[PDB]
């Protein structure tokens, strides 16, 4: 188990997607063209997780890039690292899916889903050990949700027995294209919790707060959401991406953060957040990547309790120092912590750090707090709901209002199956 | 305190001292890795079944 | 900030020390089944020593010693005495007693008979200490904390739990007069306060009465007794060393005769203490044997002595 | 003489066997090519080190050893590493994909599909074999391999081997140098299965060696390379008796013997004295007392639990270095009168004294000084059914919740061998209460 397949699809998918290829390309040593101009051999050694090696001594990414329509696709070719990607994994569409889960998912997503799984299936075929998929995009527009949804869907029925995780962006009225972001959302959860073994969390609500208010940004683009969203996929493949002695796949770390199959839904958080000249102290990263201010999921940990914690500090570091501030966070605040599971934060160390940073810690926490979350989206798409509200959209592309019904059902029961585990 | 059953060599020496007296066979092995393997296989039936619904 | 746990609900004393360390903002209580506590305040039976000091990061702490009950069953501490040869059979100051399973006056315990007919069967005192006015019986209860380093702290203030009834030497079955148990009376408090007769006065009386003092005639004896006690078993309990640490309150009671030799009857390893010391010795538990091992932001007397032989 | 099978399972396992036959290379004089100047007769023998090491015509001294984990990057190391000539490539076996920290997977899913290699790459080293006793085998109980798979094993090797002893050393899981959070569940799953197909077991809990690294070597953070050298000379000591002349000892069967008489509780604690760190400058050399008092500390000991609330059914002292007779019967002696040694009423109370004049070996550039005498003592006390009250009571708490079972469930295995596999366990510590109170 060493290959990963990459999936990014849409718009958002696209955008975050390209900035995970740029931030791991330079730390692992590669140029936009794809070759290699390092001096680690660290750089290499598992290199091969996320690249094919080609002819020259060239390393193209093991990514396939989707759309319903080219304009994000054609910007990033245009981009920096665009001509690093192989060229017959850009797979597009023509109409696009207007921000419609049913289009993304039932209609124009249907007629392009075949041939994204030619690429998958190309790019499965030559892995020595396929460890999983791992797919980025948004649940607020069309394609990245409806479509990404569906991809994962059918990914899942070809290989039953493959880790599907996700980087899944979650809509908010703070940064909002359209009104139907939460029927789309809601519509998307329901497949996540049936489909997929993890997913990141990201909220821009959260991305836009850290920018507002703890990075002094007046006007934040997408540019500086993007921004601390790459730090922490950066931060969550570390451990797969360099070694130190820790012999670990994504079933092994899924087997140790999943204690319940449904609730696989982490909020992901980072230390230092940025936009630094004098290098964070490990009780300054420990304190920081469990404030609630640090959280890229827009949910306050002190309302819920936490299943399991991972933490991945980056740096040349004192590992005393990080297991006793660890164990410090833990002893002072053991009532967040379920004592049903003993021992339930895990830690590791690389001394490799991320560029522009000294040291660094990547938190993934999954808590019972990101109920919220999902209670936030239902309060959005019931007031719209309640009143059959732009629905014609979806009505439209075949769907009937059941469909809502279930789904409203489905997440409405995650959040009940999350204040379960609170309580007890 | 009794130093009994001395036993020397040339590499060492024993002795012992004593302060005071006083399985499932290959069918029923071969047959449960199947039945779990029969449950592995229901349950991705299950799955394939609700994937094609 | 310190944690701890309460898995002893009855316990009057710790109670007090729950109480007293939550005033001060520097100790956080936990729930019941917490492991990650530094303080244990444990229950009575199956306490699990196993669990503990094996918390990384957390120096754990328990208010009981592991072994220690060894010296509070009443038939294990008649067998301790007869087998330990720092004790012996020839134990001066343990009245005769003897372990049969379920003057030649002799008491029954563990229902208590006493009579020459007929659990342990004691040698009973026949001619006890008198307290007058009122002809009548007592037993002194002294508290004795054991911290973490093996300190044996005697606390300065005991008790005599005394009986009002006359001291009857024909009329066995009467037992108010005999058993000088605190909830047995309850003349309930003729002569002192819910029969309770402490140091300062019973002081007073030696002197009056008999020209002594208590810590001549009496005390002396008791930490020899204590001390002995302690000393014997420590190798058995010691915590020194060891991955988990532990200290304890016992309650020793004593029965001193008309000649002024002072008895053991037993060692209590749970004990409750009398109403008006609560505030000073559950003060006393938490700067001696918890603020020593986990520090903030003399009520004992030390017992030590080297004789060199 | 009588070979010696060892059999290496998982990471723990595989890594733990480096060090252990890097140790007895250089104890026997054995070199990383496997060149043994010392033999004089080749190609074959009968000595006390062939029950653990075979010969060939060209002079090569090979272990009687097999590596099996389920993914390929720690026995690769092996393959690449100082020792790669030693061993032949049949003794090396690995798959593909791991069991991902789960029992049923390491047992069901993925043991099903090696299980049959395996046992055929040991029916190799079996034939090689004059008179085999039987199999050393080295595994963690928190990995879905050494916990899963090695007990599908230990179920096989009764059935084609039902003749021969098996012994165990097994690492008992610490969240301290442990990532997995599923470990208690994996734990009583093997030992529940593993339990009647195993004769003696040595658990070596990591936090114990952790704590003796960090006070006694000065180790700040102890990595799984500090742990295991130190693991390795306790496993030495255990098996010198195997691979030296001597009389206490001797074959596989007399460690049952000496140490389980009541063959449910045939889990020995190990007490190892002194430990001294190399970067120590000044060093002033302890005595058989010295060290023979050290084995009845908790500090010293491959698990902390205590010995004085328990009672003891065998006791064995196996000496290294300048030791006499007598002057372990004066520290035997002395420690009588002071310490808190019970045994149960039908045991004899006493001790099994072997001693070996060769002093420790040290790995060259390791973390132990080298010592002029050292001491394993091998004590089968009731005290250490602590280590299973520890792990059940943990297993209670998330088991109760099913928190991680669905990942049990989902290789194959029924939610029934959970509660079926922890009643075996409340049974071993009722065992341990009867025998000890
Ligand atoms: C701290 C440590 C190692 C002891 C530990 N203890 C428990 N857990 C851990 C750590 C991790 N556990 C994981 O399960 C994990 C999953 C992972 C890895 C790579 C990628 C993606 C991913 O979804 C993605 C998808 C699209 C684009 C970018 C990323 C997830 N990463 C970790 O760092
Ligand atoms: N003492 C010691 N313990 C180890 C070593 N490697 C892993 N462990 C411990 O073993 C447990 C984890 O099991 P592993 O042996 O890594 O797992 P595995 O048997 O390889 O099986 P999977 O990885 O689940 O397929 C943890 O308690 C680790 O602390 C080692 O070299 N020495
Ligand atoms: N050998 C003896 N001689 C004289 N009186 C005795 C005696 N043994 C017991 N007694 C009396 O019986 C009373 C109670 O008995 P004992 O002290 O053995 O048990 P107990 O459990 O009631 C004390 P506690 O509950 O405070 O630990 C004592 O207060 C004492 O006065
Ligand atoms: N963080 C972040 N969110 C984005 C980005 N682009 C779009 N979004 C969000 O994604 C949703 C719109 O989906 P989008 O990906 O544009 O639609 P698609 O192309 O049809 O999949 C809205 O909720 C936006 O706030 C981006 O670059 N970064
Ligand atoms: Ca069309
Ligand atoms: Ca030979
Ligand atoms: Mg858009
Ligand atoms: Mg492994």
């Amino acid at each position: 188990m060493r290959e990963i397949v990459h999936i990014q699809a849409g718009q958002c998918g696209n955008q975050i997607g390209a900035k995970f290829w740029e931030v791991i390309s330079d730390e692992h040593g590669i140029d936009p063209t794809g070759s290699y101009h390092g001096d680690s051999d660290l750089q290499l050694e598992r290199i091969n997780v996320y690249y094919n090696e080609a002819t020259g001594n060239k390393y193209v990414p093991r990514a396939i890039l989707v759309d319903l329509e080219p304009g994000t696709m054609d910007s990033v070719r245009s981009g920096p690292f665009g001509q690093i990607f192989r060229p017959d994994n850009f797979v597009f569409g023509q109409s696009g899916a207007g921000n419609n889960w049913a289009k993304g998912h039932y209609t124009e997503g249907a007629e392009l889903v075949d041939s994204v799984l030619d690429v998958v299936r190309k790019e499965s075929e030559s892995c020595d050990c396929l460890q999983g998929f791992q797919l980025t995009h948004s649940l607020g527009g069309g394609t990245g949700s409806g479509m990404g949804t569906l991809l994962i869907s059918k990914i899942r029925e070809e290989y039953p027995d493959r880790i599907m995780n996700t980087f899944s962006v979650m809509p908010s009225p703070k940064v909002s294209d359209t009104v139907v972001e939460p029927y789309n959302a809601t519509l998307s959860v329901h497949q996540l919790v049936e489909n997929t073994d993890e997913t990141y969390c990201i909220d821009n609500e959260a991305l836009y707060d850290i920018c507002f208010r703890t990075l002094k940004l007046t006007t934040p683009t997408y540019g500086d959401l993007n921004h601390l969203v790459s730090a922490t996929m950066s931060g969550v493949t570390t451990c797969l991406r360099f070694p130190g002695q820790l012999n670990a796949d994504l079933r092994k770390l899924a087997v140790n953060m999943v204690p319940f199959p449904r609730l696989h839904f982490f909020m992901p958080g980072f230390a230092p957040l940025t936009s630094q000249y004098r290098a964070l102290t490990v009780p300054e990263l420990t304190q920081q990547m469990f404030d609630s201010k640090n959280m890229m999921a827009a949910c306050d940990p002190r309302h819920g309790r936490y299943l399991t914690v991972a933490a991945i500090f980056r740096g040349r570091m004192s590992m005393k120092e990080v297991d006793e501030q660890m164990l410090n966070v833990q002893n002072k605040n053991s009532s967040y912590f379920v004592e049903w599971i003993p021992n339930n934060v895990k830690t590791a160390v690389c001394d490799i750090p991320p560029r522009g940073l000294k040291m660094s810690a990547t938190f993934i926490g999954n808590s019972t707090a990101i109920q919220e979350l999902f209670k936030r989206i239902s309060e959005q798409f019931t007031a719209m709901f309640r009143r059959k509200a732009f629905l014609h959209w979806y009505t439209g592309e075949g769907m009937d209002e059941m469909e809502f019904t279930e789904a409203e059902s489905n997440m409405n029961d995650l959040v009940s199956e999350y204040q379960q585990y609170q309580d007890a | 305190m009794e130093v009994i059953e001395l036993n020397k060599c040339t590499s060492g020496q024993s002795f012992e001292v004593i302060l005071k007296p006083p399985d499932p066979s290959l069918e029923e092995i071969q047959k449960k890795l199947e039945a779990a393997e029969e449950r592995r296989k229901y349950q991705e039936a299950e799955l394939l079944k609700h994937l094609a619904e | 900030m310190y944690t701890f746990v309460v898995r002893d609900e009855n316990s009057s004393v710790y109670a007090e020390v729950s109480r007293l360390l939550l005033a001060t903002g520097q100790w956080k209580r936990l729930r019941k089944d917490n492991p990650r506590f530094n303080l244990m305040l444990g229950e009575r039976n199956r306490l699990p020593f196993g669990r503990l000091g094996h918390e990384p990061g957390l120096v754990q702490l328990v208010n009981y010693y592991r072994g220690a009950d060894k010296l509070c069953r009443k038939a294990s501490l008649v067998k301790l005495i007869k087998t330990s040869p720092e004790l012996s059979e020839s134990c001066t100051w343990f009245p005769e007693s003897y372990v049969i399973y379920p003057g030649n006056v002799w008491i029954a315990k563990s229902g208590i008979l006493i009579s020459s007919e007929a659990h342990v069967i004691q040698k009973y005192l026949e001619k006890p200490l008198l307290l007058e006015p009122g002809h009548r019986k007592f037993d002194i209860r002294s508290w004795v904390l054991v911290d973490h380093l093996y300190n044996i702290y005697l606390y300065r203030e005991g008790v005599l739990r005394t009986s009002s009834e006359p001291y009857n030497s024909a009329n066995f079955q009467d037992k108010t007069c005999h058993l000088t148990n605190h909830c047995i009376q309850k003349n309930y408090g003729r002569y002192e306060e819910g029969n309770e007769m402490f140091f300062e006065e019973f002081n007073q009386y030696l002197m009056d009465a008999l020209n002594t003092t208590l810590e001549n005639s009496i005390l002396l004896q008791i930490k020899h007794i204590i001390r002995s006690c302690l000393m014997c078993i420590e190798p058995a309990i010691s915590t020194k060393h060891l991955h988990y640490q532990s200290f304890q309150l016992f309650g020793f009671d004593f029965m001193v005769d008309e000649e002024l030799k002072v008895w053991l009857i037993e060692v209590n390893g749970a004990p409750a203490c009398a109403q008006k010391l609560y505030a000073e010795l559950c003060q006393g538990i938490v700067d001696v044997a918890i603020s020593s091992v986990f520090p903030l932001a003399s009520i004992f007397i030390k017992l030590h002595h080297h004789h060199h032989h | 003489m009588r070979e010696c099978i060892s059999i290496h399972v998982g990471q723990a396992g595989v890594q733990i066997g480096n060090a252990c036959w890097e140790l007895y290379c250089l104890e026997h004089g054995i070199q990383p090519d496997g060149q043994m100047p010392s033999d004089k007769t080749i190609g074959g023998g009968d000595d006390s080190f062939n029950t653990f090491f075979s010969e060939t015509g060209a002079g090569k001294h090979v272990p009687r050893a097999v590596f099996v984990d389920l993914e390929p990057t720690v026995i690769d190391e092996v393959r690449t590493g100082t020792y790669r000539q030693l061993f032949h490539p049949e003794q090396l076996i690995t798959g593909k994909e791991d069991a991902a920290n789960n029992y049923a997977r390491g047992h069901y899913t993925i043991g099903k599909e090696i299980i049959d290699l395996v046992l055929d790459r040991i029916r190799k080293l079996a034939d090689q074999c004059t008179g085999l006793q039987g199999f050393l085998v080295f595994h963690s109980f928190g990995g879905g391999t050494g916990s899963g798979f090695t007990s599908l094993l230990m179920e096989r090797l009764s059935v084609d081997y039902g003749k021969k002893s098996k012994l165990e050393f097994s690492i008992y899981p610490a969240p301290q140098v442990s990532t997995a959070v599923v470990e208690p569940y994996n734990s009583i799953l093997t030992t529940h299965t593993t339990l009647e197909h195993s004769d003696c077991a040595f658990m070596v809990d990591n936090e114990a060696i952790y704590d003796i690294c960090r006070r006694n070597l000065d180790i700040e953070r102890p990595t799984y390379t500090n742990l295991n050298r130190l693991i390795s000379q306790i496993v030495s000591s255990i098996t010198a008796s195997l691979r030296f002349d001597g009389a206490l000892n001797v074959d596989l069967t007399e460690f049952q013997t000496n140490l389980v008489p009541y063959p449910r509780i045939h889990f020995p604690l190990a007490t190892y004295a002194p430990v001294i760190s190399a970067e120590k400058a000044y060093h002033e050399q302890l005595s058989v007392a010295e060290i023979t008092n050290a084995c009845f500390e908790p500090a010293n000991q491959m698990v902390k639990c205590d010995p004085r609330h328990g009672k003891y059914m065998a006791c064995c002292l196996l000496y290294r270095g300048d030791v006499v007779p007598k002057d372990v019967n004066a520290a035997i002696a002395t420690i009588k009168t002071k310490r808190s040694i019970q045994f149960v009423d039908w045991c004899p109370t006493g001790f099994k004294v072997g001693i070996n004049y060769q002093p420790p070996t040290v790995v060259p550039g390791g973390d132990l000084a080298k010592v002029q005498r050292a001491v394993c003592m091998l004590s089968n006390t009731t005290a250490i059914a602590e280590a299973w009250a520890r792990l059940d009571h943990k297993f209670d708490l998330m088991y109760a919740k099913r928190a991680f079972v669905h990942w049990y469930v989902g290789e194959g295995m029924e939610e029934g061998e959970f509660s079926e596999a922890r009643e075996d366990m409340a049974a071993l510590e009722k065992d341990y209460e009867e025998v000890g109170v």
